[PDB]
């Protein structure tokens, strides 16, 4: 109940997290 | 690519493994060390 | 890259292939595993009860 | 979806072998503490108490306690006073004529204990009649300040206080019908302001509740959610009690309770309406606020 | 002064990244005090007892 | 390379070392043992 | 280059090689030591008891 | 050649040294040998 | 010319100089000596 | 050219005068010494 949708929540904080990362790392790829 | 297919595999597949191995231990429910 | 087989050719490298033998095998050594491990556990004490 | 169902599988395992979620302790008497197990109480003595019972309709030499029968009086004291300190039941009385000190039946503890239930009643009838409604009508008794320990309890202990200096106690030799208000004082420095927050966080790691519990942060001089009106009876009872019990005089002259001030957590002990503290109707009259 | 030129186009990628990680760090902390953390000093109450100095004092 | 190998020895080394410290620390702190005044 | 045998020559190196070699070695020794240890742990005193 | 030695050397000595005093902080602080008043 | 000289004597004598330090403060606290007023 | 004399001077008379300063905090702050109303 309040644990499952906290988690399912917490998810999409990381989720708003994740597109720096790819940011980063398209950076670092793309520039050898 | 391939390579972040297995790392993000292997990292979900570990933290799965912790997570379920803290939650069993923690649940008192075995009598596994001094329980 | 012409060790892989034709119908995942597009898809696999020469050294991906490899690896993902290497990954395939390790795949079903550790569902091997952890189906025994369950019907120790299960012989030990039922968790559903 | 691998995720997902990761998670389900997950929460499945936890449910099944999570053991189940506790019912709150119900006791007739005590709010959250019970007394249950009376092997403690020893088991001959509890024979001989059925005795003096059956035997006299009437307690002979009660200093206290005016209003009641020994079988009351029995009952009362192996639910409270054995109850409260978890004690022998010989621990300050005699097989027989035990209403007074002879052969040193574990002397000067009767005494000690007749003291204490005058100071319960006196602090039940001054300070915890205040604002009754709404508030409830539960009352201290010996379960308070005792939680099943007979003696070497302490006021402050080292889980409490993590952040506080060890060396840190409530400062209790102060007015407190406002003595320690800062805002806006103009003649108080930071260090004024420090120790005001150290009581500050005593008094909320003591209650339960955060610190929106009494005082509306947007303005902390401000009156307006009435949980300080209570705490201010609380602060004045707390002062009261070290000022006239624990130290009259000098802890050396006069003194009880072995000088340990009161700290405000050894009652409440982590929650409002603090456990030990007997729900409405079940202490005795005298004891009681209204007598 | 300070011994190293990041160059032109470093403090640009620099600019973007950090304004981008303070505010998700902070709706993270906002999320978890309302849903897991009660008080947080009750929180640090595990760095006193760690094991290399829980005996020392 | 599909993966470079020394990648692989230095996760392989940092993710075991993590390993036996932290089922170190569990056992020694689980108090079941009688070990180092137990 | 050319030491390794040819089934794996598209993934390892020359130099590659000899380094695993050590580390499935010093694997083999430490699992040896692994099982020693945890029968000797579990002849003092069992843990599932 | 995939490894260049001087790394490891350094990485070695680091996490040597690193052991030692945090099995001797940890072994001081137990409490349990009777070491310089205990 | 791979592993300079003055680099390992350098780290020398910092890490001998600090352990020297670390050691006479654990000892000076430890108050099992009777220096200095114990 | 491989170990300049003014850096040998520079390090020595830095580190002479901390461990002098220290030396001289601790024994002030030790109060054994009746030094300076002690
Ligand atoms: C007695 C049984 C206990 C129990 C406790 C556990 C514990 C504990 C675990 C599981 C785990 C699993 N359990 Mg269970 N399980 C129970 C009840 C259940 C029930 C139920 C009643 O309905 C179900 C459906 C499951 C289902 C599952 C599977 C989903 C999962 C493992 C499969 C896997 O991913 O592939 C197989 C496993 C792998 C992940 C792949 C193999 C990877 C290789 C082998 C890695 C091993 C390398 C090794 C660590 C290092 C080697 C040393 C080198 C030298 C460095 N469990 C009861 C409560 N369950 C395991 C898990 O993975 O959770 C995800 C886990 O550890
Ligand atoms: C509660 C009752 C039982 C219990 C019930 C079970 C059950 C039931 C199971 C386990 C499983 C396992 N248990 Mg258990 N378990 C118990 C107590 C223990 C104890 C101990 C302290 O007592 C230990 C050490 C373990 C340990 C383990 C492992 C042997 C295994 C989990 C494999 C896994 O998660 O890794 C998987 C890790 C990953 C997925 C990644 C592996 C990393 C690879 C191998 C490293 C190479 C990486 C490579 C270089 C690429 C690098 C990639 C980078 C990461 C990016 N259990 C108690 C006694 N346990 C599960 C298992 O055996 O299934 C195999 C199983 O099903
Ligand atoms: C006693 C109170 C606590 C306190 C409680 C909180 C709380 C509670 C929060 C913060 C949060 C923040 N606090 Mg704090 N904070 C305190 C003390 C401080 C101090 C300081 C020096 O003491 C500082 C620097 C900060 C700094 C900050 C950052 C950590 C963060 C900023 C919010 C933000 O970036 O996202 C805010 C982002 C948005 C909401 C903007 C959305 C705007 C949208 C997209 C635009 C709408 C368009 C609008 C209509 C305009 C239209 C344009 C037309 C012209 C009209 N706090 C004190 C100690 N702090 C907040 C945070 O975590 O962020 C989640 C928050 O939750
Ligand atoms: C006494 C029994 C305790 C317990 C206490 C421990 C402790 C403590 C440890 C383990 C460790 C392990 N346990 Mg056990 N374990 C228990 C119950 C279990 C159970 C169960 C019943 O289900 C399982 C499945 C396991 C399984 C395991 C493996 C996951 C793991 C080591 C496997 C391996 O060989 O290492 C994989 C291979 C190696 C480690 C290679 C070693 C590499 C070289 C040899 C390291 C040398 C280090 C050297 C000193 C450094 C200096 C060298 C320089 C050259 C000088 N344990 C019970 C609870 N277990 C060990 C762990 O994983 O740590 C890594 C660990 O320390
Ligand atoms: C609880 C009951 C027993 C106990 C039960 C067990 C059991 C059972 C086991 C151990 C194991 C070990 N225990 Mg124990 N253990 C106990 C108490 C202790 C005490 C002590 C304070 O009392 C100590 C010091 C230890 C120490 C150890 C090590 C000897 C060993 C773990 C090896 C490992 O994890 O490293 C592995 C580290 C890594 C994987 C990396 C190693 C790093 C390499 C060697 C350094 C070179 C790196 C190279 C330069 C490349 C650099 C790479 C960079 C990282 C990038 N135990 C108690 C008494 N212990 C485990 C062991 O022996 O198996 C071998 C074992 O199975
Ligand atoms: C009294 C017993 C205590 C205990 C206290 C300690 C303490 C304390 C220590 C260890 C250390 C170790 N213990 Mg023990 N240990 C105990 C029980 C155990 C158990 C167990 C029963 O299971 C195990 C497996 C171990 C195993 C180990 C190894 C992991 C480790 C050292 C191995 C090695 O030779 O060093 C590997 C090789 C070396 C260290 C190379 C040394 C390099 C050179 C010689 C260093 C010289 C330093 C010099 C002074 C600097 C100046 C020189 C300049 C030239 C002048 N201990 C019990 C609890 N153990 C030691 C540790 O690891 O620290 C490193 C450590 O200090
Ligand atoms: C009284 C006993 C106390 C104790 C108190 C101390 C104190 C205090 C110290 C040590 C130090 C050391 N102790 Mg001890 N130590 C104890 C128990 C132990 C035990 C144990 C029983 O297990 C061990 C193994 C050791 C081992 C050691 C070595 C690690 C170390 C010095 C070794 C060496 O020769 O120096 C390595 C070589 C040298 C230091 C080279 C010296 C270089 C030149 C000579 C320095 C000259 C300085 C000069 C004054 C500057 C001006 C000169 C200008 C030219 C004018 N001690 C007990 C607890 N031990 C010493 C330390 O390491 O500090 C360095 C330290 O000060
Ligand atoms: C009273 C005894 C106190 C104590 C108090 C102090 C105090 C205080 C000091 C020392 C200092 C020293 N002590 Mg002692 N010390 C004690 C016990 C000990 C013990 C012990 C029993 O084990 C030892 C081994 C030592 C050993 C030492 C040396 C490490 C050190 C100075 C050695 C040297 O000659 O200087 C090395 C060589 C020199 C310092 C060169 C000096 C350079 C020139 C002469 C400096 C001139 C400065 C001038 C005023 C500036 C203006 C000049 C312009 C031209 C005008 N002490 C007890 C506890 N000790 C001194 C320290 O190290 O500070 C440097 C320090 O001040
Ligand atoms: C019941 C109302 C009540 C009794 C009865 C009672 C008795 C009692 C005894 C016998 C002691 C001394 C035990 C010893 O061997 O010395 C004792 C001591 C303390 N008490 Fe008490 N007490 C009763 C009630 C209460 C209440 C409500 C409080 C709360 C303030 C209280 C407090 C104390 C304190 C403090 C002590 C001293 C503990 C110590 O460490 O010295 N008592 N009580
Ligand atoms: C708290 C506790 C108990 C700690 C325990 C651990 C302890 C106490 C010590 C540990 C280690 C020790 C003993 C460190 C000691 C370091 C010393 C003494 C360094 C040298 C100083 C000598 C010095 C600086 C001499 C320097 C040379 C100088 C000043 C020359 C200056 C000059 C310069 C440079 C010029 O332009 C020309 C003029 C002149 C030549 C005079």
């Amino acid at each position: 109940m309040n644990w499952i949708v906290a988690t399912f929540m917490l998810m999409f904080v990381l989720v708003a997290f994740l597109p720096l990362v790819v940011s980063l790392a398209y950076t670092w790829v793309t520039n050898p | 690519e391939f390579r972040t297919s297995v790392v993000v595999s292997t990292l979900l597949g570990l933290v799965m493994a912790l997570l379920i191995h803290f939650v069993v231990l923690s649940s008192g429910a075995f009598n596994w060390l001094r329980a | 890259n012409d060790l892989v087989p034709d119908q995942w050719k597009p898809l696999f490298n020469n050294a991906q292939w490899l690896v993902h033998d290497i990954v395939v095998k390790t795949i079903y050594g550790g569902l091997i595993i952890a189906v025994i491990a369950h019907v120790l556990c299960w012989a030990w004490t039922p968790w559903i009860r | 979806v691998m995720a997902v169902a990761s998670i389900a599988i997950f929460w499945w395992i936890f449910y099944t072998i999570t053991p189940a979620p506790a019912p709150p302790l119900q006791n007739p008497i005590y709010v959250n503490y019970t007394q249950e197990p009376t092997d403690y109480i020893s088991a001959e003595s509890l024979a001989a108490m059925n005795a003096y019972i059956q035997a006299n309709p009437q307690p002979q030499a009660v200093q206290v306690l005016k209003g009641m029968t020994t079988a009351q009086i029995s009952a009362y004291m192996v639910a409270q006073v054995s109850g409260g300190l978890k004690v022998d039941c010989s621990y300050c009385h005699n097989i027989a004529n035990f209403a007074q000190q002879d052969g040193y039946p574990n002397a000067a503890k009767k005494v000690t204990a007749r003291k204490m239930m005058l100071m319960s009643a006196d602090l039940n009838q001054n300070y915890t009649a205040k604002l009754p409604a709404s508030v409830g009508g539960y009352q201290i008794t010996c379960a308070t300040c005792h939680n099943g320990k007979a003696a070497g309890l302490e006021p402050y202990p080292i889980e409490i206080m993590n952040t506080l200096p060890n060396d840190w106690r409530l400062p209790l030799e102060l007015d407190y019908p406002g003595g320690l208000v800062v805002t806006g004082r103009k003649d108080v420095s930071n260090h004024e302001v420090e120790q005001n927050q150290f009581a500050m966080y005593h008094m909320n790691v003591s209650m339960g509740q955060g610190c929106t519990f009494c005082h509306n942060a947007r303005y902390f001089p401000s009156y307006e959610i009435a949980q300080k009106n209570h705490s201010i009876i609380m602060l004045q009872m707390t002062k009261h009690i070290q000022e006239t019990y624990v130290a009259p005089g000098g802890r050396i002259a006069d003194g009880i309770m072995a000088g340990k001030s009161p700290s405000c957590w050894l009652c409440h002990q982590g929650a409002n309406i603090p456990p030990g503290a007997a729900k409405p109707g079940q202490v005795p009259a005298v004891l009681s606020s209204t007598p | 002064i300070l011994g190293y030129s990041i160059g032109e186009i470093g403090i640009h990628r620099v600019a973007f990244w950090t304004g981008a990680a303070s505010v998700l760090f902070s709706n993270l902390c906002i999320f978890l005090s309302g849903t897991f953390v009660k008080d947080w000093n009750a929180f640090w109450g595990f760095w006193d007892k760690m094991p290399i100095w829980n005996g020392v004092g």
